[PDB]
């Protein structure tokens, strides 16, 4: 099927700082990815992107009804969905199942790779740090970064290359916004 | 609790 | 800054497909099943503490629909270009024999969102269980999408993540088997 498609998307966006004390909302119309109009809280009227929506501006800024459906957005419209939601996704917060397992960085010999496997946790924003005999290793640290599952969870592997000798500890440490103290699991040759 | 969507604006024909 | 919804629409012609859904944060809270006209929740815990007025979605997609015909004409007639996707499979959780683990196959960074999406095991499609996201966008509006599959590790089993796109010249294969 090769007959030429045509994409219209329109994002309505809302931007919170600090919960609702600021709001900026953003009416957003794309062309295939080309965003051609926008409103912005910010300026109170639409603005053309590119040529393409000049006359969509010029006829939207026309009609003051319409403009002032708009301005209110931050109010009836972002504020209101915020109320709404915010329990169970601002304050949502899933703690990390934290899991350490070797590996091989190519077919070796002797597993060269610690892993801490950081998973189902929500939201984002996380922090792993390996450690050798209580002093934190920085070298030869890689991740896959930061995973979305799609389903309201992250995962993320954290590695350390590294050759483990008989009588060291290895600790993993996470921590992260749903952890009151930092999550750690020792991993032992 | 009720989820408010806001209207898509019509461009003229 | 600190938070983002967005209510996201599009229309596609001439496959007539339509999408409205609600992101935060880059995650899905629910779309609308058009043909059914119902609230879709992407976790049910979030139908036990809201609701949406599923009919009020169709009054967007029909504007974006006319909008796309205006546009259509206006930019006479340019079509999309074909963007095809990134494809990674990877597990739920570490991988435990006989230990039920849930294969995701990652469709990222690609447009138009129509894509045709098999999981194989052993070379056989496999339909028990599997479900999928809707096109999900993105900040630089291209699109994503997840497809699951549990499944219960074995030695003997190996897993592909099969996608098709009209950007893509060959089917993209995306292997999995327990290491
Ligand atoms: C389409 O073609 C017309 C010429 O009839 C031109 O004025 C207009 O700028 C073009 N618009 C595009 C290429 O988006
Ligand atoms: C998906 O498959 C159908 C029929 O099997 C085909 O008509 C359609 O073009 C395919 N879509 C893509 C994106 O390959």
């Amino acid at each position: 099927d090769t007959r030429p498609r045509f994409l219209e998307q329109v994002k309505h966006e809302c931007h919170f700082f600090n919960g609702t004390e600021r709001v900026r909302f953003l009416d957003r119309y794309f062309y295939h990815q080309e965003e051609y109009v926008r409103f912005d809280s910010d300026v109170g009227e639409y603005r053309a992107v590119t040529e393409l929506g000049r006359p969509d501006a010029e006829y939207w800024n026309s009609q003051k009804d319409l403009l002032e459906q708009r301005r209110a957005a931050v109010d009836t419209y972002c504020r209101h969905n915020y109320g709404v939601v915010e329990s169970f996704t601002v304050q949502r917060r899933v703690y990390p199942e934290v899991t350490v397992y070797p590996a091989k960085t190519q077919p070796l010999q002797h597993h060269n790779l610690l892993v801490c496997s950081v998973n189902g946790f929500y939201p984002g924003s996380i922090e792993v740090r390996w450690f050798r005999n209580g002093q934190e290793e920085k070298t030869g640290v890689v991740s896959t970064g930061l995973i979305q599952n799609g389903d309201w969870t992250f995962q993320t592997l954290v590695m350390l290359e590294t050759v483990p000798r008989s009588g060291e500890v290895y600790t993993c440490q996470v921590e992260h916004p749903s952890l009151t103290s930092p999550l750690t699991v020792e991993w032992r040759a | 609790d009720i989820f408010e969507r806001i209207a898509s604006e019509a461009s003229r024909l | 800054e600190e938070h983002v919804i967005i209510q996201a629409e599009f229309y596609l012609n001439p496959d007539q497909s339509g999408e409205f859904m609600f992101d935060f944060d880059g995650d899905e809270i629910f779309h609308v099943d058009m043909a059914k006209k119902e609230t879709v929740w992407r976790l049910e815990e979030f139908g036990r503490f809201a609701s949406f007025e599923a009919q009020g979605a169709l009054a967007n997609i029909a504007v974006d629909k006319a909008n796309l015909e205006i546009m259509t004409k206006r930019s006479n007639y340019t079509p999309i270009t074909n963007v095809p996707p990134e494809v990674t499979v990877l597990t739920n959780s570490p991988v435990e024999l006989r230990e039920p683990n849930v294969l995701i196959c990652f469709i990222d960074k690609f447009t138009p969102p129509v894509v045709n999406v098999t999981w194989l095991r052993n070379g056989k499609p496999v339909t028990t269980g599997v479900s999928e996201t809707v096109f999900l966008p993105r900040e630089d509006h291209l699109f994503r999408k997840f497809h699951y599959l549990p499944f219960l590790p074995s030695t003997e089993d190996v897993y592909d993540c099969r996608v098709e796109h009209w950007g893509l010249d060959e089917p993209l294969l995306k292997h999995w088997e327990f290491d």
